[PDB]
């Protein structure tokens, strides 16, 4: 089951590669420089996304690291309502 | 994780630490680790600090410390 954006409705089923394809979009949604070493820092699925702290994503992305968290912890809350 | 490795992971064996950790490369998706970084039993492993993971696991070596450390509250709560 996938959303709009080619990802799945819950983050928890998300491979690496979707972690990525969610970071491109964030940097694009968010005009952020669409770079190759974003993604370098999230080598992980959503079930480690799920497992990190709001500081994990700003020492990652100090500046958009928040708004980060913030989508992710709004994607999984909504899929969490199963 | 496998039922095999003991709940408290300080009492984990060298070969129970390998376990976790490729049990952990796997359920995180996470790239290939150099499991020549890691030849120590549960007690060293426990006692790696954050950066110590995170020059053994660049990218994911917090996530897997604040893991373990998870396991070992758990071992007692």
């Amino acid at each position: 089951p996938l959303g709009s954006d080619g990802l799945p409705l819950d983050p928890r089923d998300w491979t690496r590669a979707d972690v990525w394809k969610w970071l491109i979009n964030m940097a694009v949604s968010e005009g952020l420089e669409v770079t190759a070493e974003l993604p370098q820092k999230f080598p992980m699925n959503g079930k480690a996304l799920c497992l990190m702290s709001l500081d994990m994503y700003l020492c990652r992305v100090p500046v958009g690291g928040k708004m980060l968290y913030r989508d992710f912890r709004v994607r999984l809350a909504r899929a969490m309502s199963r | 994780l496998p039922p095999s490795l003991p709940s408290d992971p300080r009492l984990w064996s060298r070969e129970d630490v390998l376990v976790f950790l490729r049990f952990c490369v796997r359920e995180f998706d996470l790239p290939k680790l150099d499991f020549d970084l890691f030849q120590m039993n549960g007690k060293r492993l426990c006692l790696l600090t954050r950066a110590d993971f995170g020059h053994r696991c660049p990218g994911a070596g917090d996530v897997l410390h604040n893991v373990l450390q998870m396991l070992i509250i758990e071992s007692h709560s």
